């Protein structure tokens, strides 16, 4: 129910990934949050949307993913974020 | 030290150095004129805050 | 001799232009002293110096007058300007809550004239008897003791024409443009559609200048199935509350309100009947001789050459209005710059025709 | 836009930054991609030039020559 600290824990995972490197990363039930929802846009809370930023912008730039690795876990593949469906995004399937 | 709610009351100071960011609903505020960052007490210390909201140019507290 | 001359004037010009300066620092400050002033709206009549409003930053509170106030202008509903410290009234506001000019779009005069909605002559003889005839001189129905049309009802296939028109009827008169979009009509919210019509309704009588455009009522409008309602109170909440404005006690004598729709037969049927909705009327394709005048507008702007021909469309071209010829002069836009020429030929006119003769009718 | 608390007056106004945006679609600024990251689409390629970099790339060509360009 608190509003910023899913912002805040995402970053905390990066920063502590690098202090030990050969580590995975694991997401469950990213639906149950949700990646793509209708209280991003009509919502006053800010969750998903500082999150996304945190996700894409820390991992992918500057980060090598030969020791730091994230995976994550869904049931229906077509209600995640169109984000995440652009190339560049998410390739393994 | 989590908190959920920052807001002053009635506090008005000069000019420079007010700020008072009240996140309720009733009397909003915002701080322009720059970048301001102070290590630990900015106005009133405290219950300086942001939450979800955020106002303007301070990240730091 | 001349050192001193050329300081003498570079001297008198630098105090000049720092002077209008300090003057509007000196008239600024003096406004920021000022104190602000309350606003509320008149509920009902109390007595001559007492009135009971209700204020718009709190609860209700007893109000009064002041000195060289206007009595006779304070009504039920109208705005006031409420004293912060007597709490009485002291200016005169008209009735206003949602701005107009933004949330509303406001538009004065009109970009596009009626020389651009050519091939209608048929109906736009019939449009500027009913419109531009008794806004410009109503006293003339006075006489005879008849009533004006209110509303125009202009359908048809959605995009040819209906942009021009909306434009054409306020650039002949030159009175204000009121758009109502269908999208912002329909919203969550307390008293949408109802604050949407009535402050509208109360704008047009204030201010006499002003034309209203409606775009798209089927969205609004229609029977829908069975006539019942499942999220459809905003349907006939925007519906109702136009008919009632009309056979009230306040008509309009000088509003016009223009509607378009997709079809006729998918609207209320309680409008279409007299004594509200007076005017409707089709908007077909164009003719052929009609569509001469409107080429001459939108290719004049293209640089083209002397040799252009301007028959050369009207043999290909059906049902073709300003909309459908920039299409046209796009490809020839583009078509200019492979030949390296800063026109173009009179055989462009016919392949681009001919490409949007295809798609179109 | 600024507005007094104890004198209910406009004095200065206010750097606007978060207007209510409605969030979550991408802003970028100034992307980096070129059409020869991928090869073969020259034909597409000629054609989204033409219809899109075209009329933009050169701002001064068209207005001088009075020619809208499309917005789509």
């Amino acid at each position: 129910k608190y509003v910023g600290e899913g912002a805040r824990m995402v970053r905390e995972l990066f920063e502590m990934a690098r202090t030990k490197k050969a580590c995975i990363i694991f997401f469950d039930e990213i639906d149950a949050v949700g990646g793509a929802r209708f209280d991003d846009g009509a919502g006053g809370d800010n969750e998903v949307q500082r999150t996304m930023l945190e996700l894409i912008t820390q991992l992918d730039g500057f980060d090598p993913r030969g020791n730091i690795k994230v995976m994550f876990a869904t049931n229906r593949p077509n209600t995640l974020d169109p984000a995440l469906l652009r190339p560049g995004r998410i390739d393994r399937k | 030290h989590p908190l959920q709610v920052a807001r002053c009351t009635k506090i008005i100071k000069g000019e420079d150095a007010k700020y008072v960011i009240n996140l309720k609903q009733i009397a909003k505020f915002v701080v322009g004129l720059g970048e301001r960052v102070s290590p630990t007490d900015i106005e009133e210390g405290m219950r300086v805050g942001v939450d979800r909201s955020k106002y303007n140019i301070e990240l730091p507290l | 001799h001349r050192r001193y001359d050329d300081q003498l004037k570079q001297r008198r010009q630098n105090i000049r232009d720092l002077e209008k300066l300090y003057d509007k620092t000196e008239n600024d400050i003096k406004a920021l002293q000022s104190i602000g002033q309350l606003i509320g709206e008149v509920m009902k009549e109390l007595s001559e110096e007492k009135y009971i409003v209700k204020a718009s930053s709190g609860p209700r509170y007893i109000v009064g007058v002041r000195n060289s106030v206007d009595r006779s202008k304070l009504k039920k509903g109208v705005r006031v300007t409420l004293d912060i410290t007597t709490l009485t009234i002291m200016r005169i506001l008209p009735r206003e809550t949602d701005p107009l000019v933004y949330n509303m779009t406001s538009f004065e005069q009109g970009e596009i004239t009626f020389d651009g909605i050519g091939g209608l002559t048929e109906q736009i003889r019939e449009l500027r008897e009913v419109i531009e005839l008794p806004l410009k001189n109503p006293e003339i129905f006075q006489r005879v003791g008849i009533k004006p049309p209110k509303g125009v009802l202009l359908y048809g296939p959605p995009g040819t024409g209906k942009t021009l028109l909306a434009k054409a009827v306020a650039a002949t008169i030159g009175a204000n443009f009121i758009f109502s979009p269908a999208s912002g009509i329909v919203d969550k919210y307390i008293g949408e559609s109802a604050r949407i019509i009535r402050e509208m309704f109360a704008y047009a009588k204030e201010h006499e200048p002003c034309i209203i455009f409606m775009d798209e009522v089927d969205a609004i409008g229609g029977r829908r199935f069975s006539e019942g309602t499942s999220a459809d109170r905003e349907i006939q909440r925007t519906l109702m509350e136009l008919l009632t404005q009309m056979d009230g006690f306040d008509n309009l004598g000088q509003t016009k309100i223009i509607m378009a729709t997709n079809r006729p037969d998918t609207l209320d049927p309680a409008l279409l009947r007299p004594g509200r909705l007076d005017r409707k009327v089709e908007i077909p394709l164009p003719n052929e001789a009609g569509r001469l005048e409107i080429f001459k507008i939108h290719t004049a702007k293209v640089k083209k050459t002397g040799e252009f021909d301007f028959e050369a469309a009207v043999k290909m071209s059906d049902g073709f209005n300003g909309a459908d010829i920039r299409n046209c002069a796009t490809e020839a836009g583009f078509f200019a710059i492979r030949d390296d020429r800063d026109h173009i030929n009179p055989d462009d006119l016919m392949k681009a025709v001919r490409k949007v003769a295809e798609v179109k009718k | 836009v600024g507005v007094n608390k104890d004198s209910y007056l406009i004095l200065d106004t206010l750097p606007s930054e978060f207007d209510s945006r409605v969030k979550a679609m991408e802003v970028d600024e100034k992307p980096t991609e070129t059409y020869s990251d991928v090869g073969g689409l020259d034909k597409q390629i000629e054609e989204l030039v033409e219809a899109i970099v075209l009329p933009m790339k050169r701002a001064d060509k068209f207005k001088d020559m009075g020619i809208r360009a499309p917005k789509g």
